[PDB]
């Protein structure tokens, strides 16, 4: 609300600026030019409506550099107008803080005076699940011992009360039960990695 | 240094004063050109105004800075001369003199009661456009207008201007703390960097100072105008850069 | 590599009245006359004020957790780290030679303040109550107050900005969200930032110590730099040339101050001690015009810095969203490289 | 006066600039440099003719006459010779029957009084005994060689013509100086080597040892020494700039840097920029912030909170090693 | 689709005395009490102009090996081709129609 009071204040006042100095004499004897040339002999009047036309003359520069200077800032907040229809009316974003505070889920919009209004819609969470996580899997055939990691760095991997390996996003706890498909074997193994033989492994 | 007690007589030298006593001194000698060397204290030395005194800043400024000569006064010395402002080159100068004329004359003392002047009462005595002659003089007591007054004494000292041996003008008491006077051939009066009073244009003044038995020495410096940046503190002067370079 | 970014500007309080008249009661009555002239430039300056404050404060933020992680005593503590963490020394390990240069400190002046932080302070007033003692010659702001002419502390701050900054950097570090501060060492969650950009598939050669001598070494190098390497020439001369610009406007509007305005002085008590009140009144009335003119110019040309301080403080926001809060997928966003 | 500053009778809650204190009468300090006392008065005598025209109305004649005070053997150019001066003007009238002689006193109807207008001069007749420098100021009737002029002008009960003029020739300085101590410590109207204005005196201990006077930026006056031992004055405004707190209509509060009452309000704290006066009962506090302003807020009772930044949970981090938190039970903000 | 954007301004330098005064030895010492005056407006010049060249060198680049390839020539030609290409007549193949242009 402060933001559009001000928009529309600011665009008033300006055009009331440029009209409220028709009525200054520049060092002249009045600011009207009829009264001026009804009052002076041509010689005299002419020097006499120079000053006005210098005067008006300045103001009217003094008003295009101040328009040029707002257009300008207007061009810059359309751009970032332009981008947030993009990317949180047209589609959902993978910036993080965007479109919103929080998990943004969706994004409407609404005409306002000389631009818009954005109703961003986002998730907002009331409680924590704690899980004991994993860095990988080392698996031991016996004698021969390799490493399992996962393909998808954005899943967390931890274990449930029947020892069931299960993954889940970080956005959202949505556990699912992991596959031999989410693991990439690879050579080593590392401390932190939890130990299990080939009959616990992931189906 | 001296150091005499109860009849036993004890003295060492010094090479530098600073070292032997702590602050630094007022003599030195000018480059050449005539200019103070960029080590300077500027202990005696002051702004000239004729408004309000700058207090911290920087400023480009045309200010008699420029050495002519500088006379070093010895400790237990009369200095004594009758200067007209058109030349400064004299066997009493610390360094090498220039042949230009001089606009200022600045007595760099500490005029305390162990001052005293072999005029008399005259501090000055100035011989004006003309042939007038004017004269400074500082009693023990005041002295009515276009009236005269009816060795050191002790107490108030009050100054006048005298034309004919009657006072003509009242410039005040002397106050405690005047650490320079400088006078212009223009007949400007500055003290303390301040300009209290003026005179008709003067052409030639004769003076003739000593500081008595206190012992202490200063100076006498013949100067002109030049353009100068300076950096002063506190209304002291901390800093004179010259531009007398295409660097400067 | 250094990058700096304007948020927030110096706020600037205008006693339009004590500016335009010197307290003089003559010219105040005559200043009446000016329908609402004082009343729109304050209103105009507050209200700019005011939207970047709002502006500002939806987007500072700390949490307490991360704020008892953020000091270099901490980093360097073995407090904090999670049991399963036992073979690690402390939180820091080898990053700590660079962590210690960036990481509040308590061995400073101010809370939740580092030693870069300082050096900037240092490199590139605010207490008015003791301009009204008398007891030596005032100095440049008292006189600028006397002039009507106030800079105040807004809500971005020194102080909000420090501790915004130290609650970013500890919660790097965090563990878990829900209780205590737990915590994790730096090298656990560096190597989650190397598995983001790549998967990596060696678990058992890892070289983690060469990345952390280098992080160390430029760390030390810009710290140098900062107290006597090119971003950090850029970042030096566009502090200095925001810090500048400020005083320089607030100067020039003390100076016009000094302009007689085609009167026969420029200080009212002396108008008014030298002629009639029918005449002095004319005489003031140049004075009060050139002083409103001054004032407006003023005004407009602060406008026109914070709406592009506006512009500004949205890429700082973004940078701190998608480079210190996340690792961004945008290609050459967060530097070479 | 708040409503009276702000032009509207319905004052919103907000903060509002005020002064710290309103000047009443006050005493007048003069400081000059010493000179000899030596003063002398000049009177201006003004004879005006008047005559009564064709339509009635009062005509002042041009044959009206000054005179100035004897000097050199002449009564048309009198300058000063002595230290200070006062000026008076003393005021004649006659009337005449269109024969231009002047017989008989002024009636009531053609009464009129002398007065001097500034005309082109930078400085008014009736100020010239207001402590005013020059170096040289002299009057005359005639206008070779003058500065600018006075206008001699008969006012009567209806009208006011100008009549004669009266021309200065002046020299800017400190030597002559127009007249009709020192007080410390209270709000006063001083005249301090040329400088005027209203504000305090004090005395400090500092030693700065070059100069008289010293101003601001702006040309304002800071200090002055003493001539005589040396002492420097500090000058400041007996006022300052204060903003007072406004909630439905009422005054709560007030934030100044002079500790000492204002608006009414008596209690006060200090806060580490200024000073706080309020209603509240002061020697923190629990309250909501109605209004705010800066880096404070002000509640409805009059009491000062700070206001603090933002708190959150904390970010989630991508860690998957020990006890980890993932957000679960969602609602929607928008 | 054609998009313009602006990266750099036209640099000007101000010699401020030369302006106020056409080298007149006269008006030179008077405009040395407003030599602060002068020193404001030529540093804010200078400092502008240093800051946009901080930022434009900072942005800008070449890579040796690919302007060797940056030319209609090369493009119309089959030198640089990787020898597994040999199926192809030359780099720019049927784009090269549009790509002469750029
Ligand atoms: C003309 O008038 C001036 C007044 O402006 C007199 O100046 C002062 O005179 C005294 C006496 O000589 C000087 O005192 C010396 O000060 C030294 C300390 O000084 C510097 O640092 C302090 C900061 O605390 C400054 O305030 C001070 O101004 C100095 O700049 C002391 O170290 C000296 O004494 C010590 O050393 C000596 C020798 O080693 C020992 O014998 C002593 O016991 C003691 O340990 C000394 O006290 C003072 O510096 C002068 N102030 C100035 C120049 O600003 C002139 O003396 C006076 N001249 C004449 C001709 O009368
Ligand atoms: C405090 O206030 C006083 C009073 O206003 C100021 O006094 C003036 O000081 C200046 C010096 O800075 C005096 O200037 C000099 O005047 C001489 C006489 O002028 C006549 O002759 C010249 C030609 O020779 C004519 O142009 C002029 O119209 C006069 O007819 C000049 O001769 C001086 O110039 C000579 O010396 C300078 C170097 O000093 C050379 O560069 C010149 O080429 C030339 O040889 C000079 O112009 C001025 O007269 C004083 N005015 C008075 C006495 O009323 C103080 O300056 C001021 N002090 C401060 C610190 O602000
Ligand atoms: C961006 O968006 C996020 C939301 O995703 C915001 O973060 C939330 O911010 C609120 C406000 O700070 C946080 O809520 C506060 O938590 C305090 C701590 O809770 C303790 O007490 C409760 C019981 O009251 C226990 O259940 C809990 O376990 C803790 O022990 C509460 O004390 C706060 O209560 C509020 O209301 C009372 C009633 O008036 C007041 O007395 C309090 O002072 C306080 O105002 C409040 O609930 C919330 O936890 C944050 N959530 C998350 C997920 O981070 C960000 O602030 C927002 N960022 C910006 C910049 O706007
Ligand atoms: C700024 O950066 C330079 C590198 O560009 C730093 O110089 C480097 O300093 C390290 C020492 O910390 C040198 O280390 C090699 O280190 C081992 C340590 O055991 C030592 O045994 C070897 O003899 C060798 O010194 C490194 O070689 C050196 N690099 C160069 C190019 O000299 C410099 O210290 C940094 N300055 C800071 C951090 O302030
Ligand atoms: C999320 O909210 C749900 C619903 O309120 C919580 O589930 C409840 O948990 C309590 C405590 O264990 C049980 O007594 C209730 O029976 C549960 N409700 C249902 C409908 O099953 C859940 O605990 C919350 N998640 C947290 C706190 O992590
Ligand atoms: C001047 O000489 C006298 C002695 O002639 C010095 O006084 C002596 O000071 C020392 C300490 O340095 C004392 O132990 C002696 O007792 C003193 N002697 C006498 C006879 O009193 C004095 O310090 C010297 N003054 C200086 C060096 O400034
Ligand atoms: C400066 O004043 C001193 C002190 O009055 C003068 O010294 C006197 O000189 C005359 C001869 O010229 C002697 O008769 C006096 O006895 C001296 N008085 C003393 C020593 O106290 C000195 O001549 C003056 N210097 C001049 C005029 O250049
Ligand atoms: C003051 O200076 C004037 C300058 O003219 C001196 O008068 C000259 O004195 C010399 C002495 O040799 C005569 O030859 C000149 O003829 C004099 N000139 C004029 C114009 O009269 C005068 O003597 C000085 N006064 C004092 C007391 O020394
Ligand atoms: C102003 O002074 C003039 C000149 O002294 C006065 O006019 C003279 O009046 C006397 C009679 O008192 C006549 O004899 C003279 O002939 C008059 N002189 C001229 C030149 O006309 C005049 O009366 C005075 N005006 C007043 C007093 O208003
Ligand atoms: C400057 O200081 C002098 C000396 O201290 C002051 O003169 C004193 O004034 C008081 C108050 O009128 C008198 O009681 C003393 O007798 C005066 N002493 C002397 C030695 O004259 C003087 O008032 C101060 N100047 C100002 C402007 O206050
Ligand atoms: C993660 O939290 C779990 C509980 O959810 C911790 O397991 C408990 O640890 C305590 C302290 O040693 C024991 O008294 C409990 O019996 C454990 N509970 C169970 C169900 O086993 C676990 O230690 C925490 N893990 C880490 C790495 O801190
Ligand atoms: C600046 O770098 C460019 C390449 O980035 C240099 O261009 C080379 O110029 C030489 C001599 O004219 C040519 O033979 C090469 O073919 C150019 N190289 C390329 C890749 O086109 C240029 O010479 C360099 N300038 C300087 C002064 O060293
Ligand atoms: C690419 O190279 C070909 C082959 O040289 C060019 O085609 C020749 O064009 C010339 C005129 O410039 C004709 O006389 C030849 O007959 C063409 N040769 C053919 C068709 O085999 C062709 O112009 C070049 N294209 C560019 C530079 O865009
Ligand atoms: C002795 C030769 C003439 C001296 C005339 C003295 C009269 C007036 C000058 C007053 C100067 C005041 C300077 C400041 C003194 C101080 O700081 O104590
Ligand atoms: C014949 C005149 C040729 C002018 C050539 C200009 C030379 C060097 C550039 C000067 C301006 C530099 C921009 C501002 C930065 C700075 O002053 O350091
Ligand atoms: C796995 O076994 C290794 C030895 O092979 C042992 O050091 C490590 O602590 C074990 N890890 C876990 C999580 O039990
Ligand atoms: C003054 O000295 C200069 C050299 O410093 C010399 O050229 C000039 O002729 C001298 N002037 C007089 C008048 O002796
Ligand atoms: C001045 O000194 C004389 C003697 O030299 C003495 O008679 C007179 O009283 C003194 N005046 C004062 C005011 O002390
Ligand atoms: C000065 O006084 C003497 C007597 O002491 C007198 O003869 C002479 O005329 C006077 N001169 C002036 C100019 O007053
Ligand atoms: C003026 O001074 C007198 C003492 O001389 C003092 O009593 C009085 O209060 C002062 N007047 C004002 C208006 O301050
Ligand atoms: C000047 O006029 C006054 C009254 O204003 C009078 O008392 C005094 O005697 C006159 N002085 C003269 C004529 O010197
Ligand atoms: C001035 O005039 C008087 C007559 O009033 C005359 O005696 C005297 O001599 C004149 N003064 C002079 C200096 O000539
Ligand atoms: C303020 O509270 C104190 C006790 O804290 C009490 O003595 C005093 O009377 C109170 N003042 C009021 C209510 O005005
Ligand atoms: C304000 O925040 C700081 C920093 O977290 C905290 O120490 C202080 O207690 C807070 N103040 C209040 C009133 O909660």
């Amino acid at each position: 609300l402060a933001k559009v009071q001000d928009v529309v204040n600011t665009q008033g006042q300006a055009l009331s600026h440029l009209t409220v100095q028709l009525q200054n004499n520049f060092q002249a004897i009045s600011s009207s030019i009829s009264d001026i040339y009804n009052r002076l002999d041509p010689p005299s009047a002419d020097a006499q409506v120079d000053r006005l036309i210098t005067g008006r003359l300045t103001a009217l520069n003094a008003f295009v550099s101040q328009t040029l200077t707002r257009q300008a800032e207007v061009r810059a907040s359309r751009q970032l107008a332009k981008d947030k229809v993009n990317e949180c009316v047209r589609s959902q974003s993978q910036r993080f803080g965007f479109c919103g505070n929080g998990t943004h889920l969706f994004s409407l919009a609404n005409a306002a005076p000389n631009g818009m209004i954005f109703f961003h819609t986002v998730l907002l969470p009331t409680a924590y699940e704690t899980v004991t996580a994993w860095s990988g899997i080392c698996a031991s055939d016996g004698d021969h011992t390799f490493g399992l990691v996962v393909k998808d760095v954005q899943l967390t991997l931890f274990r449930n009360l029947d020892d069931k390996f299960y993954l889940t996003p970080r956005t959202m706890y949505q556990p699912r039960v992991a596959t031999i498909s989410d693991f990439v074997q690879i050579e080593g193994c590392d401390v932190l990695f939890v130990n299990a033989t080939v009959i616990e492994l992931p189906g | 240094k001296l150091n005499n007690t109860n009849g036993l007589k004890t003295y060492e030298f010094c090479e530098d004063y600073e070292y032997c006593t702590g602050y630094a001194t007022n003599v030195f000698a000018p480059t050449v050109g005539g200019y103070i060397p960029d080590g300077f204290s500027f202990n005696n030395w002051f702004l000239l105004t004729n408004d309000s005194t700058f207090v911290s800043g920087r400023f480009v400024t045309n200010q008699p800075l420029l050495v002519n000569c500088l006379w070093p006064v010895p400790s237990f010395g009369v200095a004594a001369q009758e200067f007209c402002f058109e030349g400064a080159q004299f066997s009493q100068c610390n360094g090498v003199s220039l042949n230009n004329t001089v606009d200022v004359i600045r007595f760099n003392l500490n005029f305390t009661a162990d001052v005293q002047s072999g005029m008399g009462a005259t501090v000055f005595s100035l011989n004006t456009t003309g042939g007038v002659i004017l004269e400074i003089s500082c009693y023990n007591d005041t002295v009515r207008e276009s009236s005269f007054y009816s060795g050191i004494t002790d107490g108030p000292k009050y100054c006048y201007v005298l034309y004919n041996g009657t006072a003509l003008k009242y410039l005040g008491t002397l106050p405690p703390s005047v650490k320079e006077i400088a006078i212009s051939k223009w007949g400007h009066f500055y003290i303390n960097g301040y300009n209290f009073f003026s005179t008709f244009p003067i052409d030639c003044i004769s003076f003739n100072l000593t500081t008595s038995t206190s012992g202490a020495f200063w100076t006498i410096a013949y100067t002109s105008y030049t353009e100068a940046l300076v950096q002063v503190e506190n209304t002291a002067i901390k800093k004179v850069t010259y531009c007398n370079s295409h660097i400067n | 590599q250094v990058e700096y970014i304007q948020v927030y500007t110096t706020p600037v309080s205008i006693d339009c009245s004590r500016y335009v008249c010197n307290g003089n009661p003559r010219c105040n009555k005559l200043l009446t006359q000016y329908v609402s002239a004082c009343q729109t430039i304050e209103q105009a300056l507050a209200m700019g004020a005011r939207l970047e404050n709002m502006e500002v404060d939806s987007m500072l933020f700390v949490s307490e957790n991360a704020l008892k992680l953020a000091s270099v005593e901490a980093f360097n503590s073995t407090e904090h780290l999670d049991p399963i963490y036992k073979e690690w020394p402390n939180i820091g390990g080898s990053w700590l030679g660079g962590l210690k240069d960036i990481l509040p400190s308590h061995n400073s002046k101010r809370k939740y303040r580092s030693a870069i932080e300082d050096l900037l302070f240092d490199k590139v007033d605010e207490d008015y109550k003791r301009c009204t003692g008398g007891y030596d010659i005032a100095d440049l702001v008292c006189a600028q107050y006397y002039n009507g002419i106030m800079v105040l502390p807004g809500v971005a701050n020194d102080d909000k900005m420090t501790m915004y900054t130290a609650s970013l950097a500890g919660g790097i570090t965090l563990g878990a969200l829900g209780g205590g501060a737990v915590a994790i060492p730096f090298a656990v969650a560096v190597q989650a930032r190397l598995n983001y950009v790549a998967l990596q598939t060696d678990v058992l050669n890892k070289n983690q110590q060469i990345l952390a001598n280098a992080f160390n070494q430029a760390i030390g190098n810009i710290t140098q730099a900062f107290g006597k390497l090119a971003t950090v020439a850029k970042a030096l001369a566009k502090v200095q040339d925001v810090v500048n610009t400020q005083g320089q406007a607030l100067s020039h509007l003390t100076v016009q101050l000094q302009n007689n305005f085609q009167a026969i002085s420029s200080s009212i008590s002396d108008i008014y001690n030298r002629l009639d009140p029918p005449s002095a009144d004319a005489q003031v009335d140049r004075l009060i015009t050139g002083r409103l003119t001054a004032l407006n110019a003023f005004v407009s040309q602060t406008l026109t810095r914070q709406a592009e301080v506006r512009a500004s403080r949205q890429l700082a926001k973004d940078k701190v969203n998608e480079c210190v809060r996340s690792q961004s997928q945008r290609f050459g966003f967060c530097g070479n490289g | 006066n708040i409503k009276c500053s702000q032009l509207t009778a319905n004052l919103q809650n907000g903060f509002y600039p005020v002064a710290s204190s309103e000047v009443g009468l006050v005493n007048k300090s003069v400081v000059l440099l010493p000179s000899f006392y030596s003063h002398t008065s000049v009177n201006i005598t003004i004879d005006l003719g008047m005559k009564l025209s064709g339509y009635g109305q009062p005509i002042a004649s041009a044959l009206s006459n000054i005179t100035l005070p004897m000097q050199d053997n002449n009564t048309d150019v009198y300058c000063i010779r002595s230290n200070q001066f006062s000026v008076y003007v003393h005021s004649t009238c006659k009337s005449s029957l269109w024969d231009n002689v002047f017989n008989s006193d002024c009636t009531d109807v053609l009464h009129a009084t002398a007065v001097i207008k500034t005309g082109t001069c930078p400085f008014s007749f009736d100020k010239l005994n207001n402590y005013l420098t020059f170096n040289k100021f002299c009057l005359s009737l005639h206008p070779v060689g003058a500065n600018c002029k006075f206008d001699v002008a008969a006012r009567t009960r209806t009208n006011e013509q100008v009549v004669r003029s009266l021309y200065v020739i002046y020299e800017e300085g400190d030597n002559i100086a127009g007249v009709p101590v020192l007080h410390l410590d209270s709000c006063t109207d001083y005249n301090i080597y040329g400088k005027t204005g209203i504000g305090i005196i004090r005395q400090t201990n500092s030693t700065l040892l070059s100069g008289l006077y010293y101003t601001s930026l702006s040309g304002d006056l800071l200090g002055f020494k003493n001539v005589t031992d040396g002492v420097v004055y500090s000058v400041t405004p007996c006022d300052v700039s204060a903003q007072a707190a406004v909630i439905d209509g009422t005054i709560v509060g007030a934030m100044t840097s002079i500790n000492s009452e204002l608006l009414g309000l008596t209690h006060w704290t200090t806060t580490p920029n200024f000073y706080y006066y309020s209603i509240y009962n002061y020697t923190d506090v629990d309250c909501e912030p109605i209004i705010t302003y800066s880096n404070i807020g002000v509640c409805k009772n009059g009491a000062l909170v700070f206001i603090n930044v933002t708190h959150s949970d904390g970010d989630v981090q991508p860690i998957s090693t020990g006890n980890v938190t993932i957000p679960t039970n969602f609602t929607i903000s928008v």
